[PDB]
Order: C-alpha cells, then structure tokens, then sequence
C-alpha cells in the first residue's frame, strides 16, 4: 500500500497505452482488465521502464468504446494489496496530429485528414503572417474546412480533439506540421 | 497591462489543465515568504525559481516517461517554463533576486496564475 495510479490513452482508436509512475516507490507489476456489462484478462504487451513494467498496450481487437472499462493493478509479493479502476474510453481518446496538409487559391483554403476519425473529431486552426505577432486561432467543425496578400507569409497549423459527438475527450492533439504560403 | 500578461497568464492556463510526472517536484515558494516585497520582486523571484527548476530537471528521466507523449508533455513544460520566465524577468525588470532557500511546482504555478489573473482583472 498503495498503488500508483493507471493513465489510459487510446490514440486515433488503434492502441492504447495504460501507464502508471513507476518511479515513485520504494522498490514488475501485474495488470488485469475487463469490460463491465460485456459478454477478465492478462496484458499481453508489457511496457518496461527500467526492466520493470512501466505500463501496458491494448491492440484495437481488445478496445471497445462506450462499453465501461475497468482495470485491476496487483502486487505480486502482496497479492492483498491491488487497486481496481473504471475509465469512460470515449473520454480517453487522443487523435494523431492532423496530417496532409493542402492549400490552393478560389479565397483561401485549408484541408486536413484523419484515419476514420474524420466525424468524431473537433479542430482548431491556427494562422499568422509576417507581420503579425499573435496566432490567430480559429476553432472549426468536424467538416475540417478553412477560409479565408502574397506580399505577406502566411503560416498555418492546426489540431484536432475527440469531441463531443463521438466521445467527451478533454486533450489535444499534438499541432500538425506547420503549412506555409506566400512570398 | 501588456499583452505578456495576457500571455502570461495563457502561458500559466495551458500549464494547469495537463499534469506532468515533475509537476509534483518541489519549488521554494516565494510568496508565503514575502516580506514587504514590490511586485517586480516577486515576478523577478518567481521567474528565478522557475528558471532554476527547468534547468535542474529539463534532462530528469523521471519526468521523461516511456511514452511518447510523456515525452512530449514534458518538452512543452521546459518549453512554457522557459517562456514564462523570460516574460516573468522582463516585468520584473531587475537585474537579479536570487531567492535562495518549499511547495509543489503544480500548487507553484497554481498561485502563481491566480496573482496574473487578478493584475489582468485590475487592467
Ligand atoms: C505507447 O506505448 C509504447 C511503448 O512504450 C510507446 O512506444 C515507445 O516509444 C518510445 C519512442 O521514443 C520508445 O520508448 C520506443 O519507441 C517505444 N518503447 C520501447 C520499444 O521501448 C508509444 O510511444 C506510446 N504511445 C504514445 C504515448 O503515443
Ligand atoms: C520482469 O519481467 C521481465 C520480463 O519477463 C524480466 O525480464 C525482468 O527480469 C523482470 N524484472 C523483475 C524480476 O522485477
């Protein structure tokens, strides 16, 4: 007693990474998970930090959204002591960084893709020129469509968040490569 | 009431909502220990701490985790640290306040983004 806690992410719906802070202890963990109201297993894929389990990977056969999920650390020496949690994982989604950037003239337009995440996602863009201190952010639909001088150097970038539709995620995803215009 | 406080205080917002592994490593806390202290000292001294702390620990291991986006978390904090203590120095407007010689970095910047909070309401 006691146990650290699991940080769970499913990134863009393909695998998920459960961690916990291994490096706060006083000396290999085991992990168990299960869906709740479904039809109790052993991590497959065991994450080291320093030979010692720094967390697990569930590959996207085992992940199922909107089904409660919970999960079961232990301690192998003191099987008595463990710690059970439940986790929304339509809350827990982290898109990869928007990527394929594309720009062409009508009157300006900014396009961006995701693998089949396209109508669960919610983005934010991001634009300045030369001349401007400042990001200029401006939020979007799930559409993902922007619009909007060749003497001024326009820089844009955006990212995207698995919300509200599909799922309540609060995080970002990390910003996409920057895209640039002008001179 | 300059568009840096504005930052400042985005800075510190953006800082607050994601938790790191180092967030919890400790930080002299400047404000319980002010005496009779000008604005531009605290600024000036809560930029010093800032600046000591990325420095100690922008290479810690433990706040770099396995993950890729352990790493990635982390890179943005020493990245936003550093941010916040060039706009903190530039403020403060001194040429030094060494602090010398404890609270949670997290509970730190929590105070911290509450004083910018309330200058940017004063303004
Ligand atoms: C999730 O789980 C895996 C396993 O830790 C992560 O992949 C590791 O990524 C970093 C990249 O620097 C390295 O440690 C290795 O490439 C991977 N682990 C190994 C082989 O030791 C992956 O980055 C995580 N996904 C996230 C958090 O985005
Ligand atoms: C943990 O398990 C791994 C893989 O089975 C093994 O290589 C390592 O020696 C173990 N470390 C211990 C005993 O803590």
């Amino acid at each position: 007693l006691p146990l650290p806690e699991v940080q769970c992410f499913v990134f863009n719906v393909e695998y998920m990474n459960c961690t916990w802070q291994s490096s706060s202890e006083p000396q290999n963990l085991t992990l168990h998970y299960w869906y709740k109201n479904s039809d109790v297993q052993k991590c497959s894929h065991y994450l080291f930090s320093e030979e010692i389990t720094s967390g697990c990977q569930l590959q996207k056969k085992e992940i199922h959204l909107y089904q409660t999920f919970v999960v079961q650390l232990q301690d192998p020496r003191e099987p008595r002591r463990q710690a059970t949690q439940m986790l929304k994982l339509q809350n827990l989604v982290i898109p990869w960084a928007p990527e394929n950037l594309t720009l062409h003239k009508l009157q300006l337009e900014l396009n961006w893709n995701n693998r089949f995440l396209n109508h669960c996602l919610e983005h934010l863009v991001q634009y300045r020129t030369d001349w401007d201190h400042s990001w200029t952010e401006q939020s979007v639909d799930y559409r993902h469509k922007f619009s909007l001088d060749g003497q001024k150097r326009y820089t844009f970038r955006v990212r995207s968040r698995f919300n509200p539709l599909c799922g309540s995620a609060q995080h970002w995803s990390e910003w996409s490569h920057p895209i640039h215009w002008g001179s | 009431c300059d568009i840096t406080l504005q930052e400042i205080i985005k800075t510190l917002n953006s800082l607050t909502e994601q938790k790191t592994l180092c967030t919890e490593l400790t930080v002299t806390d400047i404000f319980a220990a002010s005496k009779n202290t000008t604005e531009k000292e605290t600024f000036c001294r809560a930029a010093t701490v800032l600046r000591q702390f990325y420095s100690h620990h922008e290479k810690d291991t433990r706040c770099l985790g396995a993950t890729a986006q352990q790493f990635h978390r982390h890179k943005q904090l020493i990245r936003f640290l550093k941010r916040l203590d060039r706009n903190l120095w530039g403020l403060a407007g001194l040429n030094s306040c060494p602090v010398k010689e404890q609270s949670t970095l997290e509970n730190f910047l929590e105070r911290l983004r509450v004083i910018m909070q309330s200058k940017w309401f004063k303004c």
